[PDB]
């Protein structure tokens, strides 16, 4: 039984803290957080070996544990580093587990080096939470699939060399939706008939709509078997590590607000932190964020972990963020709503920035109502509600 | 006991809703987003022309003499469409304070001009964290003001500001013009993305006749500020909630309206409850202030504006999903406006603190 | 616009405060907090005119407003007066609306006088929130119904002269129901006590070939669902009074003002205590206001607002009594009988008593479904 | 990193469960309800005879030498059936303190006796509201104690109490026997309906050798009290929650399990989340305490015991409906036990207050 980092894990933390501090300078952040740098940044992390940290040695990785990966996620979150997690934690291990030999040799080392970029093409206007409703189609024509449809929220598309595209094969058959008979195709962004249009959000990140007009791709670009892609795109057999919601931004905001309240006076001349109300706000943040830290440690040390605990962590953590950033904003008072780069912003507007950025996570990554349905069924034996 | 607002409040509210509905289309909101200062001049001109500004302003300033209930009705109707106009700052608060406390001289120039919509006044009640109040040194002819005030609504487009400051006689409020020497206004970028400024006074000289009044002026302004922002919040959340309900009836996943999942309905019902709480406490507070003690009822409604604000803004976004954050849709601005007001009120906790002090100090 | 009592409503409130202080003497309160006092107390309120306060003048009542009734409810709650609300606010008006001339003449003035008591026999083990699932049967035999089955949670049965009994006269589920008045002296009727951790005792009732006249049916055969669910609003809105929450708040607040914390500072001078009390206040205000709106608007209120008030108030109680129990510190959990109890253990008592209200009176999840459908136009789930 | 408890803890927890499951039947719980003092003598005997008391006690007191993790496992297993025995008070806290801090003389008599189950020790950390600490005047050689303590677990059936008190030399902890002159215990009626007393010390004379130790004893007892009550609470809530889930899976209304209404499933999932939060923070805090600060980790888990306690207790009753309050069913006692411990911890707010003080005092 051990509820703390091992010495080796501590050394990894120190190593990453320093590494990311040299990588994510103010200049590099300025550039990434405005309308070159993104591709250089990723290629640097690739050359340094961090993109394949968690991959098996057989595929060029360092073979490190889920705990080391968790550390890496946390330190990236601390630094604001734009690690392409879905590419390295989902696309690449899916290729490892279900890909052809030619897919493995072409994609894996170019992903590890950080020279090749993917966007995830799952969601559509009619298929958000209900991904099984996707209608983008792929029809066999000789040694090609012919692809027609559109995706929504296709993030990082302006840097992408390929889309990892969820498609409905055999649209002709009208197979029942409940069978989830979709396939995964790798589609180059150079393909004729492919286009995209930007999408902006209040939450902060930009994303896109992508469009596929008679796009031809080789059958050799299909990953896994025709109509057997559902398992690939939902991690149904646990070929991927559990996606975690890092508590590092919550703890960082707490730390910075706490330090600021220790060094700032109220009207009476008292330190702000010497108010009982402030202490209660910060305490609540601490005591709740501890749960997110601990559940993620358990999940990572468990690597299967129960789908109920994975769901619990995701609900708990994404709800917590909305609460925690509120409590912290109350403490910041008249500064709370000043955005990053406003005159008068405190703590670089980090708390204000996070209270909007965390909005995407409650409905993203499987919306919290569905996550709670999973917890009820899996952990508590409850029957289906719909 | 009777909860029906006045006939004049209902008529004003209805007329304002007609106006903002016609003007504040989704496309119009997108155009406003492109301005360096979010101030909806087209709306403001239509409100002036329709008599909205003068209706609930004192006769002494050229108004029709309606009062707080009618001002509340206007603010709720404006909230519905996130109206980017300084009704609250200029008419309710600044002109209201000149009429109640100020010399005939302050009334007939600055006051009248605010009520006609020719000038924009605002008030600067909030300080920077860690800083003290503005200091007003006595000169021969008047005063020299040194200090800052932040989160000033419409600061960058205002003609003048009511500014609280400490004097040798105690606290007072001074009218400070945007063009006085030693006055600098810096635009701020805030969650709500509205017109907001920082006010720096560097030995700003003002004549004795710019003194609006003593400590009672700041107290009155504080109270009416909480009440008024609570009103605008109701409109924001009422409309937000309605939009979300309509979305939940329309958006289908799993081959049914998302509104037909009981989890969604439970959350939207709790939203209705929160907004109703806000509505009722705002009603009580407004009737109490119109009475003219009210401090606790106002803080109760302020608490509701912050509390419903937090929960309903999150519900609006979550139930909409991606559409709730996509800036091509109008939904997102309801979150931003609700949050700006939540913290402009000092949060749920700031309002509960004012309540708790009263419960401590006054014997049970 | 007036968000306060009229002079007449204030005088009623004042009159009731005094009336209940004089009725609920220490001897009487002691005795109720352990024929006897319960029946005598109700008969006294009946003689004093209170039981028919809200009834039409045509039926011997005072004909007062829903606001007056709200005031009555609040002041009864403040005094702990054991008013038989279901008998006077549901049974009686149902008889008025759907009863025979003979039912009206016999029952109404005896109810008003406080000489005749009812229990409500709706629920069964298998029919709680889904009341339409009830299986207790009534079969026609000559000029009688023959009744077989059982009810659960049949409260106040030990004082009851009659059960207001929901029965299945047809084996859709909601269309086979009638209401029968069943005397507790009838042969084949029995009961056994049910004790609750919440506080009140209740019972199970049993009906073994119980015979009652067809003349005891209220309304038409198979039309009783309408009656038992208030489908046509022949009854006023059931209200969740805020008066116990405000009372506990007041008493705790006074106690915190007059008690020293470590150091000799008043307990109430802690910021955390002030925040707890403030939260109670600010939320209890909504319950007060929504009920005032519901009552003053029956001068129909939306089913959505009635449901909102009920959910909000029953949930609030669980939250408010927690916040006040924090303030009470090491005294919080002391029950009313106990050495050391503060405020007579009232806060501890209410934290358990309020538990029945969240699932009672239409469970909160259903009440929220109603709000969603009616106020927000959401589709059936 | 590893969250799995020791093999010993798993074996003890398992044995305790088989015991409480056999003894604490629904009929047995009803019999306990009739006692003047809720102390389950039959259960206590079975625990003694199975070696449960001695297994996680120090070797100096005749135990097998397992420690805090194994004590935690036993407390959680006890909690499952609301065990009315003073394991926590007598073995974990009182005997633990004698072993860690006390003289060989205190260990070999009182200590050994608690661990064998022959005597019942308890601790009296809590004061009456509005009153100060127990005062210990120097005799000498020895001490006269004057004051009160309340909410003393197993007070009315205890042979002796560890009592914190102020001396000239500062705070210390004294062992006080139920029979010493000047010692009176009064039975309290509490939400939980458990054995609970009030302790009055009216010049109670104790010899110098009854002084367990100085201020470090009271600190250690405060820390272990929070941790042990948190463990017992986890058992109460995890079993409560499981019972509620089982009920919801089988109780039908509208021809379907109540558990199939999404509103119910969402609420029970939030219950799983809360219970899991408690389980995790308890795990960290127990590991930390076993290591020897720990104080903050322990207040974090105590917060979770109070917070989950409130929400989960309410959920358990609401989803059961009438069955959740009917004393013919076992469900109701889970609410009562959860609430007793919630407030014995000082509530969620008491625990947060301890955390907040540390966050204020220690530089970030
Ligand atoms: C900025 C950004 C970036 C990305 C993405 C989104 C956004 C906004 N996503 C997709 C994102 O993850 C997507 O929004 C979700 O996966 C959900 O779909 P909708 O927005 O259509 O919500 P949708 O309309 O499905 O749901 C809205 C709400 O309805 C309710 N609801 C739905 N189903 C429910 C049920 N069964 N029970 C109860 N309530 C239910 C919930 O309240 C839910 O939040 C994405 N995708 C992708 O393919 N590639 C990418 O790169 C990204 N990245
Ligand atoms: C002390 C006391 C006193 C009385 C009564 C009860 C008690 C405990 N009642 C009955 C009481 O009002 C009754 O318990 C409720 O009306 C609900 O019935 P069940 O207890 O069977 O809960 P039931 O098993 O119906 O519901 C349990 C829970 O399941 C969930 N649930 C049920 N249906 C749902 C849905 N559609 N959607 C989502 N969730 C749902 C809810 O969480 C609900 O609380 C009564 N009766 C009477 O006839 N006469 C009387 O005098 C009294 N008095």
């Amino acid at each position: 039984m051990r509820i703390s980092y091992t010495p080796q894990q501590e050394e990894l933390r120190r190593e990453l803290r320093s590494y990311f501090a040299t990588l994510m300078t103010p200049e590099r952040r300025e550039a990434l957080s405005s309308v070159n740098v993104y591709r250089e940044t990723i290629a640097q992390m690739g050359r340094d070996g961090w993109l394949a940290l968690g991959w098996p040695k057989e595929y060029g990785g360092q073979g490190r544990s889920a705990m080391d990966q968790l550390i890496f996620t946390d330190e990236a979150a601390i630094a604001g580093a734009p690690v392409p997690f879905l590419t390295i934690n989902s696309v690449a291990p899916t290729i490892m587990a279900y890909g052809t030999d030619e897919q493995k040799r072409f994609f894996l080392p170019r992903i590890a080096a950080g020279d090749l970029h993917f966007s995830i093409g799952y969601s559509e206007p009619g298929a958000g939470t209900d991904l099984a409703n996707l209608r983008t189609t792929a029809v066999r024509d000789g040694d090609d699939y012919v692809v027609n449809g559109q995706k929504m929220w296709t993030s990082l598309i302006q840097y992408a060399d390929y889309v990892w595209l969820a498609v409905r094969t055999n649209p002709e058959s009208s197979g029942a939706k409940k069978h989830r008979g979709i396939s995964v195709l790798i589609v180059p962004t150079t393909a004729e008939g492919f286009s995209w249009t930007p999408v902006h959000t209040m939450a902060g990140p930009d994303t896109s709509a992508t469009y596929y007009s008679d796009v031809r791709v080789p059958v050799a670009n299909r990953v896994g078997e025709e109509n057997a892609g559902w398992k690939l795109v939902t991690n149904q057999l646990n070929h991927e590590r559990v996606a975690l919601v890092s508590p590092a931004p919550i703890f960082g905001c707490l730390r910075e607000v706490r330090e600021w309240a220790q060094n700032t006076k109220d009207a009476g001349g008292t330190r702000l932190i010497d108010s009982e109300w402030v202490q209660l706000n910060l305490a609540r943040v601490h005591a709740k964020a501890e749960v997110l830290k601990l559940i993620n440690w358990e999940l990572a040390s468990s690597q299967g972990p129960s789908p109920a605990d994975a769901s619990a962590a995701k609900v708990f953590g994404t709800e917590l963020a909305t609460e925690a950033y509120r409590l912290l904003m109350e403490v910041l008072g008249t500064a709370a709503t000043l955005r990053q780069n406003s005159p008068g912003a405190l703590l670089r507007g980090r708390v204000e920035r996070m209270h909007r950025a965390c909005l995407i996570l409650t409905f993203g990554g499987g919306t919290n109502e569905v996550q709670r349905d999973i917890i009820g069924m899996v952990a508590l034996g409850l029957p289906r509600a719909n | 006991m009777d909860f029906t607002t006045t006939e004049a409040a209902q008529d004003l509210g209805g007329l304002v809703d007609t106006i903002v509905d016609a003007v504040c289309t989704p496309e119009h909101q997108r155009e406003l987003d492109k301005l360096e200062q979010r101030f909806d001049r087209e709306l403001w001109r239509k409100l002036i022309d329709a008599g909205i500004l003068s209706s609930a302003a004192p006769e002494s300033l050229g108004g029709d003499g309606f009062g707080v209930l009618e001002q509340v009705a206007v603010l709720v109707a404006l909230g519905h469409q996130l109206a980017a106009v300084p009704y609250l700052e200029s008419v309710v608060l600044a002109a209201g304070a000149l009429a109640r406390f100020g010399s005939p001289e302050l009334q007939q120039g600055w006051g009248v001009s605010a009520v006609s919509g020719d000038r924009i006044l605002t008030v600067a009640l909030d300080g920077e964290m860690g800083e003290g109040p503005v200091q007003a040194a006595g000169t021969g002819h008047g005063y020299r003001l040194t200090g800052t005030r932040t989160q000033v609504g419409y600061g960058p487009v205002a003609d003048a500001f009511l500014v609280p400051a400490e004097t040798d006689s105690g606290a007072a409020v001074f009218l400070v013009a945007a063009g006085d020497p030693g006055v600098a206004v810096t635009a701020l970028a805030t969650t709500g993305l509205g017109s907001v400024g920082h006010l720096e006074l560097n030995g700003a000289k003002v004549d004795a006749a710019r003194r609006v009044g003593g400590t009672d002026v700041a107290v009155w302004l504080g109270t009416l500020s909480t009440l008024s922002r609570t009103a605008f919040q109701l409109g924001v959340l009422e409309r937000g909630l309605q939009m979300t309900a309509e979305y939940a009836r329309t958006r289908e996943q799993f081959d049914r309206p998302i509104g037909s999942f009981q989890a969604v309905g439970q959350r939207l019902a709790d939203g209705y409850i929160d907004v109703k709480g806000l509505r009722l406490t705002l009603t009580q507070a407004a009737w109490r202030v119109a009475e003219d003690p009210a401090d606790i009822d106002v803080a109760t409604a302020g608490f509701w504006a912050a509390e419903a604000g937090h929960r309903v803004a999150h519900t609006i976004v979550h139930v909409h999903g991606g559409v709730g954050v996509d800036t091509d849709h109008p939904v997102h601005r309801y979150f931003l406006a609700a949050k700006q007001t939540e913290f402009a009120l000092g949060g749920a906790t700031g309002q509960l603190r004012r309540i708790g002090r009263e419960l401590a100090e006054t014997p049970a």
